């Protein structure tokens, strides 16, 4: 029987209250689907192979030749701007500086590697080689071959290559690196990094003071996670099967329509000159009228499950779309929806008919137990902190940020006087200093 | 023709396919041997009444 | 069958007379008099596309000949008799996507106008004649990023956009009994 | 980009044309005319050729009412996203970047159009930027000083701390700044004068 | 067929007889008997919802 997970219990009590002592930055991955094959059929070759008489039969059937041909060819043309959503939120093309120091953090496993000819980064690359292990197209046989065709199956080129996407995640990475969220709304402002994560750590409620103390930890933290991100993909463990579904489901489906044409459904044999030959015209006629139809049902259905398809994948490329602009070009208070635990930035990773997210969330980590009070009774006027808690460490009572375990001593600046004290519940006497 | 319209709007359209017909039907030899030897019995000496 | 003949690499065994591919089309047949394995290619076949700049704006067009070499099937090839293809003097450009007739290139990048594939686009540019060019991937600017160079707006501008979103498509009902069989 | 709205006004056009052409489909019977069948061919016979009629018929309706139902959960998708943009950024003010025009966004308008809807983004976008020297904190009396809500500048000679959006300078004062640590630790400190009011 | 005949306004060349509709249904028709044009319109119809 499944275990759902481990039992756990937190000691819930008043006036018990527990505060992390520092954190522990951490960077998940993330892999949408964003565009599929585009993929073209040539109606009478797969329906009539070489057969004018079958091709003659095809044409008082109806015009479906025309409106399949139209269903998939606005499947192609959403799979680029499904690409162009995604990666073309940038106006300007960005360049890195050519200096790679930013406070003491690599992003060289992310930003673009000069020494490979293909302008991509390492961890680009991993994710390249492992997807493309079950890939298709390669050079397309342009040259004389083969991946299917002489079917009538086709696949176009996407009108994006990969270098060019590459330049697009090159150019965010640069820009998020050199001018965080500005760029996004608008000019691109250059800021120093150190400060533009003093910035973000505001933002997820922790005083910059933090960041600025710890920035020597903070930085190893960071350059230690991405190098764990490369071994996890490197990692037999393939996260990307997302990507591979795609790649999967459109080799299935073509590899079903193939198989369809040796389907007799329901005729004598499966070979069009066998059916004419045998067959007196008459009754030969009417065997070419089943299969004819057979392959016809074959091929609607293979439409419309593309069809059907391209829903999701355009409403993974929506999401990922809404992500790049959530994440990347900014930080984002909505909960879980860039990485686990209070998010802090995200990098965007281009990947086979896909897209790989870096994202950098602020993980706490060491809590320790406290006492804690609503307020505070000094004079006969209740007390209450601007944004901290109350917390005694045993004998003293301190004001702390909720985040991060940083005592002082009550004053007049860190709490704001409300009422007198027999109204609130909980109240505990103590002394608030003036300065 | 395939718009079925007079006016066409600046796009890409695709229109037909292009096919290389066949130049000469060909046929190849079994190197068939096996002869019927009836011809001899045809051109014999004697034949019966 | 039909198809270009040609000799095989392949090793067929003794008794092996012809020899198919994954999709269980053949792919190659020995020869009946003589025992060499001849490997048979279909003829050249694909789809042609084309460019057009809108009737109003000129009546030139460009042809896009998907997925084949210029090489193998040039202006000298039927289907499409009439269309001859212009000329080899017409510019001819090979591209990833496939041949591409009656335009030519340039070295100068643009924005797309009408999507080839590929990175290449299309475009009616000056004299006024159907131009081919790899997409503009946007303007190139470089942000000085230093230690300590902050920069801060001075002053802002307010901006109105418009979004457009589809609600409610036609509703629609239909009669099946009169559409199947009408009176 | 009204076009975006014809093209929804177009496709259910296009389909119900494709729908009226098939009725001239022969679908391999003799012809396309019901009662032209009957006439000609006996009832015997006669239901060999209406049944090719027949199902080619149910088979045409059977697709456009697929395609109908494919399309409307793209509609069905849009219209979601526009009920959450007016909810989102007509009604309130979105912190999410892009969601609601481009740029940091101050409200939407909506405007009814023919099935669909216009948004008028209000937004707020910076211009006529200019460089300054920054530093992360500013040492004064042995203990570093961080800005509260804004961050320090100066033009070369006075430091001065403002908001990030705008440029205001301000003098350096207690409210301005939060006293933390020490100076030792921040990298990048710079002494400065903290006045007190 | 089945629908109500009326005259038509359309004009048939001397050849013409048969008139049809974008449906590639009959739409008009030259009365055997007198050289007259006639448009033929389905009956009344419509869906009815309770
Ligand atoms: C603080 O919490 C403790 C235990 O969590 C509470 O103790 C009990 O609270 C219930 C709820 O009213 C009472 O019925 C019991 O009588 C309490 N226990 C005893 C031994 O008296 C305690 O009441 C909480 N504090 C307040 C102010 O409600
Ligand atoms: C903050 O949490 C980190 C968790 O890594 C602690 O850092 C470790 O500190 C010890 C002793 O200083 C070092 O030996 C380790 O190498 C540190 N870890 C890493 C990953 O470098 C740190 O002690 C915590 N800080 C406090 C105040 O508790
Ligand atoms: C920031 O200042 C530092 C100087 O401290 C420079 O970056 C590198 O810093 C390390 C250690 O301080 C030096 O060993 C390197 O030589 C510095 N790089 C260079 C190219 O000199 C640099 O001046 C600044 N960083 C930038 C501009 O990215
Ligand atoms: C930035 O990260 C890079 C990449 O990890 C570091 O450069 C590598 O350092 C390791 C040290 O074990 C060695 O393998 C090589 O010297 C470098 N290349 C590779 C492929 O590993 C670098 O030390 C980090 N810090 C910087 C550049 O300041
Ligand atoms: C709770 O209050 C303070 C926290 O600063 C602690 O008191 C200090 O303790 C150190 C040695 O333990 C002395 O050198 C200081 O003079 C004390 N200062 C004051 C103001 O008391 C106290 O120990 C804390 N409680 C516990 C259990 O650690
Ligand atoms: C907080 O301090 C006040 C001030 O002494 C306490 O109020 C006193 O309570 C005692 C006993 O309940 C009375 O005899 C006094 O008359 C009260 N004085 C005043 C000025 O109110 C209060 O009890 C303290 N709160 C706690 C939780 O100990
Ligand atoms: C039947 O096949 C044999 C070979 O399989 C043909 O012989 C060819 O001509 C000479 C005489 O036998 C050989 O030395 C050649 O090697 C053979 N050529 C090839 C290509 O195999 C023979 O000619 C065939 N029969 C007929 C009637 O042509
Ligand atoms: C603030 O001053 C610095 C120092 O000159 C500027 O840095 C250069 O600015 C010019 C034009 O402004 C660029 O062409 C150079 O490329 C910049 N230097 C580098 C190394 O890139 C900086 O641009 C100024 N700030 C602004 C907003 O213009
Ligand atoms: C702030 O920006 C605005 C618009 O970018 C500018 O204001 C213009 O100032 C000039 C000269 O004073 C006037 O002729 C224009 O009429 C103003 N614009 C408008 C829309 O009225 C200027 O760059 C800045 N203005 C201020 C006051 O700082
Ligand atoms: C940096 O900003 C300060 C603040 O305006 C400038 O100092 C003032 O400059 C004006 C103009 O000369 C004088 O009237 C004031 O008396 C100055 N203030 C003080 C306290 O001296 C300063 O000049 C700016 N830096 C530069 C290089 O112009
Ligand atoms: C900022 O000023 C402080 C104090 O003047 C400098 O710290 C050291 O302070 C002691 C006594 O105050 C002096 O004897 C030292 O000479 C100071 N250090 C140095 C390197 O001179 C601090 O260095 C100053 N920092 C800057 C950036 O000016
Ligand atoms: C065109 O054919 C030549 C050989 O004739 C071949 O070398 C070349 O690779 C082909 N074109 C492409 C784009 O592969
Ligand atoms: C807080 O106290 C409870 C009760 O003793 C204990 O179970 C819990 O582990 C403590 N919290 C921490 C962080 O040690
Ligand atoms: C397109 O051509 C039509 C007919 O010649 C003309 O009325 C129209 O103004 C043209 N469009 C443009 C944008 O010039
Ligand atoms: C333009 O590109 C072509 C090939 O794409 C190259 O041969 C040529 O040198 C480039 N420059 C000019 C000025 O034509
Ligand atoms: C007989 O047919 C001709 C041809 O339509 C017509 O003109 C003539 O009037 C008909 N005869 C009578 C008596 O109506």
């Amino acid at each position: 029987t499944m275990s759902l997970g481990a039992e756990n219990s937190v000691a819930y009590s008043n006036n018990s209250i527990a505060i992390p002592t520092n954190f522990t930055i951490s960077v998940t991955t993330e892999i949408l689907p964003v565009s599929m094959t585009k993929t073209s059929v040539d109606c009478t070759m797969y329906i009539c192979g070489d057969s004018t008489e079958c091709s003659n039969l095809l044409l008082q059937y109806g015009s479906f030749c025309t409106q399949l041909k139209r269903a998939l060819t606005g499947i192609a043309v959403e799979q680029d701007k499904n690409t162009q959503e995604v990666f073309a939120q940038v106006k300007q093309i960005y360049k890195t500086p050519p200096i790679k120091y930013f406070g003491g953090f690599n992003f060289s496993q992310i930003l673009p590697d000069p020494s490979k000819p293909s302008k991509r980064s390492p961890i680009e690359d991993l994710l390249f080689n492992k997807v493309t292990l079950a890939d298709a197209g390669f050079i397309k046989q342009y040259g004389d071959c083969c991946a299917q065709k002489f079917k009538g199956l086709t696949v176009l080129p996407p009108l994006l290559t990969d270098e060019m996407i590459a330049q697009y995640t090159s150019a965010l990475l640069a820009g998020t690196i050199t001018s965080g969220w500005t760029f996004g709304a608008g000019p691109a402002l250059q800021i120093p990094f150190p400060m533009q994560m003093a910035y973000r750590f505001n933002g997820i409620g922790v005083t910059q003071n933090v960041l600025y103390e710890n920035q020597k930890l903070i930085a190893n933290q960071f350059n230690s996670a991405i190098g764990k991100i490369q071994d996890s993909l490197s990692s037999t463990p393939s996260a990307l099967g997302k990507l591979q579904d795609v790649v999967n489901h459109n080799a299935q489906a073509l590899n079903t329509l193939v198989k369809q044409l040796s389907s007799k459904f329901g005729a004598i044999s499966s070979v069009l000159n066998d059916i004419f030959s045998r067959l007196d015209p008459p009754e030969a006629e009417v065997q070419i009228d089943r299969l004819i139809t057979g392959r016809l049902q074959s091929l609607q259905t293979y439409v419309t499950q593309q069809l059907i398809r391209a829903a999701e994948i355009r409403a993974s490329a929506n999401l990922a779309a809404t992500k790049m602009s959530e994440c990347v070009l900014g930080q984002s208070k909505r909960v879980d929806f860039c990485g686990k635990g209070y998010h802090l930035m995200s990098f965007p990773q281009s990947a086979p008919h896909g897209v790989v997210f870096l994202h950098v969330t602020y993980v706490p980590a060491q809590e320790k137990n406290f006492t804690t009070a609503p307020a505070i009774c000094h004079d006969g006027k209740a007390h209450f902190p601007r944004e901290g808690v109350f917390v005694s460490n045993g004998t003293h009572w301190f004001v702390t940020q909720r985040n991060f375990y940083e005592p002082q001593i009550i004053t007049t600046d860190n709490t704001f006087v409300s009422g007198n004290c027999d109204v609130v519940i909980g109240i505990v006497n103590n002394t608030v200093y003036d300065p | 023709c395939t718009l079925k319209s007079f006016t066409v709007e600046k796009g890409i359209y695709q229109t037909s396919n292009f096919r290389v017909q066949p130049t000469e039907s060909i046929v190849r030899f079994p190197n068939i041997t096996n002869l019927c030897p009836f011809d001899e019995v045809f051109n014999a000496t004697r034949f019966a009444s | 069958g039909t198809g270009v003949l040609t000799e095989s690499n392949k090793k067929f065994l003794p008794f092996q007379q012809f020899g198919r591919d994954i999709a269980d089309t053949t792919d190659a047949v020995r020869d009946p008099q003589t025992l060499e394995i001849l490997d048979i290619t279909p003829c050249s076949f694909g789809g042609v596309s084309v460019i057009t700049p809108g009737t109003n704006t000129s009546n030139q067009v460009a042809v896009l000949y998907q997925g084949v070499n210029c090489t193998e099937v040039p202006v000298a090839i039927q289907l499409t008799p009439t269309w001859r293809v212009y000329s080899t003097g017409s510019n001819v450009f090979q591209t990833r996507a496939g041949c591409l007739i009656g335009a030519e290139y340039v070295n100068n990048s643009y924005e797309c106008d009408i999507p080839i594939g590929a990175g290449i686009c299309a475009s009616y540019q000056t004299s006024q004649s159907i131009i081919a060019y790899t997409m503009s991937l946007g303007a190139e600017n470089s942000v000085a990023y230093s230690n300590n160079s902050i920069a801060i707006p001075t002053n802002f501008t307010i901006s109105v956009t418009t979004e457009i979103l589809p609600v409610s498509m036609t509703k629609t009902s239909v009669d099946c009994t009169m559409y199947i069989c009408g009176d």
